[PDB]
RNA sequence: UAGUCCGGAUUGGAGUCUGCAACUCGACUCCAUGAAGUCGGAAUCGCUAGUAAUCGUGGAUCAGAAUGCCACGGUGAAUAC
RNA sequence: AAUGCCCC
RNA sequence: CGGCACGUAGCGCAGCCUGGUAGCGCACCGUCAUGGGGUGUCGGGGGUCGGAGGUUCAAAUCCUCUCGUGCCGACCA
């Protein structure tokens, strides 16, 4: 986990995008690629299409997701089973 | 080895009594190169043995070894389709060394509390002709006796 | 010999005795004994009842079996419902902290299941 | 001792013909056109254990016998006799040398072995198919130059001799099949 | 109540850490020491601390903010 | 003399550091948790003296990332008919 | 002087 | 047609009499040995009794009916 004194990390393009979203009050799927950003309270309720390699998986941010990072919710390998 | 006979290396006598064979015994007992630990163990066991026995540590140890020592032992050869078991007499130094080894192994086997206590019980029982070490001596003599037909 | 809803062994020293509680290890136990002014060499046998009541006070100041397992399970369940990576990992029963799974995952995968 | 007629008994019955218990193993009834009916029974002499062949006449017939088998459990041997017991009646019983022929080396103690008793008296004991036994004597196997499996002769705590692979030494319990007299596994 | 059948059953004192003494008839034989009785059990002041609901966004904004 | 004051795997929570950035995938720390394991089947490996065995230390690579690799010393044996 | 088959 | 004795793991057989557990050999799976294959050694897994209805506390087993496969003769006219 990142050091505490540094504060939580987030990409500035994602920051500007989510500010634009919350000021437009529009439910558009926010496409992104930053699986390293940390989910912020200002994103609760937003539908973020985050990258996983192949394509963009849509995640709906809930009150609980405020700690994790978008990579937690974009799974990146596909495993069905061995038989 | 194939080519040469070799000379034996010298061992300094034990510090407390100054005896080559007790030095050999503590060496045999040692593991991991913890000579100090082996020495503490063997001297504690020797102290309590002398207590139980009366007579001094040297003669107590010597009678235990006299009881555990083998005279003739066996070796296998696999002559034809059936393997053999040839009884060959045991040269002194070897009988002493493997007697000490049998004793320390019986001690490791015995389940008492401490290693010193195990070794002490083992030495006393061997001095009085009992215990797995002297039983192994019996078994060695018995095999050899059985296969005496070979020479 | 009975604290925080568990019976405690009565001959072992107080530190180990309190570690026998779920939610109290060695350092937490030493903290308990210090805060209650009880020595460590003493066993639960030969210990007055007011002392054991102080011990109960301290262990209640901490969080223990009932509350602890409820917290643990609620957290695990929160993960598994969130459905984050740790969530899927918990649900499928594989190492969560990032260990390898190509081999050597037997603590999470139990004994080996031969292919048939 | 209800008398049994030839075209009546199928396999399993224990007929008593000629002062001797038997056991019908198989039987073929024939009713040809124009002649007396008969049965070709594949009998089994129940004392020496040899299979006899008897063509019986519809009419020709024999009394039954009290030959029965159930699960007794071996207890002990003393002199020339072997004693066994039931687990549902706990009735004591004693056999003799004849009954235990070549199964002496297979029974140890507490083995649950089927026995055939006749006249309320055993005549033949069947050792459990697999018995766990310990080896009294072996030659320490040395691979030497062996290129094939080799095998090794090994006496057992009951006298028997079996070929054990190479490693079984002394004091190791093995498993042998009484039926074939052969090593199956070294029971750890 | 038959005579020799049933076990002994006498008045026994029960003292807890709540500071309440209780005269009870029971089969315990000797006296009795309690750790928790009814009136002291954390059952009426525990329904919140034994659940510990909390809130993650509150935890986060307390941890740090803009 | 106990699955233990052995063993530390696994997991929960909380942190430090490097680095734009530790989700996938770092290392380490604190609290709790305390699996398997009670000496290892057939088979198999290294070693003849400061050697084996055991105990620590350093270096290269490298921001971070070794139980690997390359070195260093401490204790220090058995046996070779 | 037990066993020891074969290599497109 | 009857009577009759079978139907049990991939194959071949036990068990069933005398109700409570399904066993044996080969095969099959994974090591080991070997330059590699085999023989061999060490370990593992697999069926629920052709089907249905009864008796029973409970049926592979006892009854009865069905399906399938073998064997015997279905003769004097
Ligand atoms: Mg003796
Ligand atoms: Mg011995
Ligand atoms: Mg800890
Ligand atoms: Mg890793
Ligand atoms: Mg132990
Ligand atoms: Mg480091
Ligand atoms: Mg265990
Ligand atoms: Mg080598
Ligand atoms: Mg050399
Ligand atoms: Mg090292
Ligand atoms: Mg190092
Ligand atoms: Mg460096
Ligand atoms: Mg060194
Ligand atoms: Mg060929
Ligand atoms: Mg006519």
């Amino acid at each position: 986990p990142r050091s505490l004194k540094k504060g939580p990390f987030i990409d500035l393009h994602l920051l500007k995008k989510v500010e634009k979203a919350v000021e437009s009050g529009d439910k558009k799927p926010l496409r992104t690629w930053s699986r390293r950003s940390t989910i912020f309270p200002n994103m609760i309720g937003l539908t973020i299409a985050v990258h996983n390699g192949r394509q963009h998986v849509p995640v709906f941010v809930t009150d609980e997701m405020v700690g994790h990072k978008l990579g937690e919710f974009a799974p990146t390998r596909t495993y069905r089973g061995h038989a | 080895p194939r080519r040469r006979v070799i000379g034996q290396r010298k061992i300094l006598p034990d510090p407390k009594f100054g005896s080559e064979l007790l030095a050999k015994f503590v060496n045999i007992l040692m593991v991991d190169g913890k000579k100090s630990t082996a020495e503490s163990i063997v001297y504690s066991a020797l102290e309590t043995l002398a207590q139980r026995s009366g007579k001094s540590e040297l003669e107590a140890f010597e009678v235990a070894l006299e009881n555990v020592r083998p005279t003739v032992e066996v070796k296998s050869r696999r002559v034809g389709g059936s393997t053999y078991q040839v009884p060959v007499e045991v040269r002194p130094v070897r009988r002493n060394a493997l007697a000490m080894r049998w004793i320390v192994e019986a001690a490791r086997k015995r389940g008492d509390k401490s290693m010193a206590l195990r070794l002490a019980n083992e030495l006393s029982d061997a001095a009085e002709n009992k215990g797995t070490a002297v039983k192994k001596r019996e078994d060695v003599h018995r095999m050899a006796e059985a296969n005496k037909a070979f020479a | 010999a009975r604290i925080a809803g568990i019976n405690i062994p009565d001959h072992k020293h107080a530190v180990i005795a309190l570690t026998s509680i779920y939610g109290v290890g060695k350092t937490r136990s030493k903290a308990i004994l210090a805060a209650a002014g009880i020595a460590e060499d003493v066993k639960i046998s030969e210990l007055s009842e007011g002392q054991i009541d102080t011990l109960r006070d301290e262990v209640a100041k901490f969080v223990v079996e009932g509350d602890l397992r409820r917290e643990i399970s609620m957290s695990i369940k929160r993960l598994m419902d969130l459905g984050c990576y740790r969530g899927l990992r918990h649900r499928r029963g594989l190492p969560v902290r990032g260990q390898r799974t190509k081999t050597n995952a037997r603590t999470r995968k139990g004994p080996r299941k031969p292919i048939k | 001792m209800a008398t049994y007629y030839s075209n009546d008994f199928r396999a399993g019955l224990k007929i008593m013909l000629d002062g001797e218990p038997y056991a019908v193993e198989a039987s073929e009834f024939v009713k040809p056109g124009k002649g007396q009916a008969f049965a070709r029974v594949k009998l089994r002499r129940l004392l020496t254990g040899t299979r006899v062949e008897k063509t019986f006449k519809s009419t020709d017939s024999a009394e039954g016998a009290d030959v029965v088998d159930m699960n007794l459990t071996y207890l002990y041997n003393d002199g020339e006799f072997w004693h066994f017991m039931n687990n549902e009646t706990f009735e004591q019983l004693s056999a003799d040398a004849k009954a235990i022929g070549d199964n002496a080396k297979w029974l140890l103690d507490q083995a649950e072995c089927i026995v055939t008793l006749w006249n309320g008296q055993p005549i033949s004991v069947t050792p459990p198919n697999f018995v766990e036994l310990e080896i009294v004597d072996t030659d320490p196997g040395l691979k030497g130059d062996t290129a094939g499996t080799g095998g090794k002769p090994a006496t057992l705590s009951t006298g028997a001799v079996v070929k054990v692979p190479l490693f079984v030494q002394i004091g190791e319990v093995i498993k042998v099949d009484t039926r074939s007299g052969e090593y199956v596994s070294r029971v750890k | 109540m038959k005579k020799d059948i049933h076990p002994k059953y006498e008045e026994i004192t029960a003292s807890c850490s709540c500071g309440n003494v209780m005269k009870i008839r029971s089969t315990v034989g000797h006296d009795l020491n309690l750790d928790v009785c009814s009136k002291c059990h954390p059952f009426f002041t525990g329904k919140q601390r034994d659940v510990a609901t909390g809130g993650r966004v509150d935890r986060f904004n307390k941890r740090f903010n803009i």
